[PDB]
């Protein structure tokens, strides 16, 4: 209403358009070294979840380990994931679930509190590696006691292009089921070490990898649609108050001069 | 000590003069993670990775 | 009001609202044709609440320990407190109680803003 009500909340609405758009081109240059991450984990699954394809590994209480992340501002990420484990829980309500990012934790920790036994922090800064995915793949051995359940699944946010993700699922096998799988023949293996053993706690620590890698490829791509989206928005808004602004200086002026014309007649 | 963990630690022979070692090599390295157990709402105190 | 704080007896005076006083206040001078001055109120528009609001007051126990305290009552027009009377009130009372329709809504009653209103005689006047 006043010229101070509106000089104040123009120029912090400015701000966030200014803000939004630098983490546009932020999360821009982030998408470019992360395309290269993710290419380099995806390419990798074919090739260590093809052994698995030609041995045929199929299953025989439940570990859900969620990925999002720490990060808001991304479109709805974290909102659609927890959307696909609660409908997958629904099924399975005895379940253990590890959590990996705090806005996933939150997202579950409302809707079943109880389940939840392990969080990860601290997640979405810069790309996902290997030692994250390991010595989160690790805790989950020590702390959760990964390598005893029936079934251990991933849950993750893909990237189907630049503009779009999906929300999906995948399974780890422990060192059982890969090796009675029925095609486990197939493979000459030394059955000296634990070829399985080995086999499951590097995929854990792998296939975390290639879920973490994608989901933030998803996330950096909701991110820079979101801020796309709040720039466009925010200059919206810019364009409103600069007009009201405009007007509202030209009539403090003319109402200040109405008192001074009145002031010198009398 | 667990086959992850355990190649981890020999990635990190192989990662550590300061040349053939990139700006994402000595980020492959650092890890801002802190693992925070859960009972029933929090437990115990959020430990480092 | 005079007549309790006068005679050792204790007035409370709510004046709802000043507002309006000095809107006449400013038809009676404009009518009169003294010459205006700021939003058309009389120069002498902040004299008017300040020479009537200092008479509310704590006297001495040679004066028989009398009091007038005052309520002066206010109306902002879209919560602006910088308007011209609203600003000259505030100089002039002991503090404010700052009412909100955002807050009245949000079920907050009274709608007392916590961090705008004050009391600067404080705790000095409140039971132990």
């Amino acid at each position: 209403a006043t010229l101070k009500e509106v000089e104040m909340r123009l120029k912090s609405i400015k701000n966030i358009e200014k803000i939004t758009k630098t983490m546009k081109i932020v999360a821009s240059t982030r998408l470019s070294k992360a395309e290269k991450a993710k290419i380099s984990a995806k390419k990798m699954d074919e090739a260590e979840q093809l052994f698995y394809k030609n041995a045929e590994t199929k299953n025989l209480k439940e570990l859900i380990v969620a990925i999002t992340s720490d990060k808001g501002l991304c479109g709805s990420i974290h909102s659609q994931l927890a959307k696909a484990v609660r409908r997958h829980l629904n099924d399975q309500p005895n379940a253990d679930i590890v959590t990996i990012g705090d806005k996933i934790k939150m997202q579950l920790l409302r809707t079943h509190p109880n389940n939840i036994k392990l969080s990860i922090n601290g997640i979405g800064k810069d790309a996902p590696t290997f030692q994250e995915s390991a010595l989160i793949a690790d805790k989950l051995l020590s702390v959760m006691k990964a390598g005893t359940y029936p079934k251990i699944s991933i849950f993750y946010n893909d990237p189907v292009s630049s503009l779009s993700f999906e929300p999906s699922e995948k399974p780890i096998f422990n060192a059982k089921t890969i090796e009675q799988s029925p095609s486990f023949g197939k493979f000459e293996i030394d059955t000296d070490a634990n070829v399985p053993r080995d086999l499951f706690e590097y995929t854990l620590a792998n296939q975390m990898l290639t879920a973490m890698a994608q989901g933030y490829a998803a996330e950096i791509s909701a991110r820079r649609n979101a801020m796309d989206n709040a720039s466009k928005n925010a200059g919206d808004m810019i364009n409103r108050y600069s007009i009201l602004y405009n007007r509202t200086r030209q009539a403090v002026i003319t109402n200040e001069l109405v008192d001074i014309i009145t002031g010198a007649s009398s | 000590i667990s086959y992850a963990a355990y190649l981890n630690v020999a990635a990190q022979a192989i990662r550590s003069k300061t040349e053939l070692q990139t700006a994402s090599v000595l980020n492959r390295s650092q890890t801002d993670a802190f693992y925070t157990q859960y009972k029933n709402a929090s437990e115990p105190t959020p430990i480092t990775k | 009001g005079e007549w309790f704080r006068d005679n050792g007896k204790h007035a409370l005076i709510v004046y709802d609202d000043l507002s309006k006083q000095a809107v006449a206040y400013r038809q009676l001078s404009l009518l009169l044709r003294r010459p205006p001055g700021r939003e058309a109120y009389p120069g002498d528009v902040f004299y008017l609440h300040s020479r009537l609001l200092e008479r509310a007051a704590k006297l001495s126990e040679k004066e028989g320990s009398g009091s007038l305290t005052a309520l002066p009552v206010i109306e902002t027009q879209g919560g602006d407190v910088s308007a011209y009377i609203p600003t000259n009130v505030i100089s002039i009372t002991d503090g404010q109680i700052f009412l909100e329709a955002e807050l009245f809504y949000k079920g907050i009653r009274p709608a007392i803003n916590v961090g705008l209103s004050v009391s600067r005689v404080g705790s000095a006047a409140q039971v132990k």
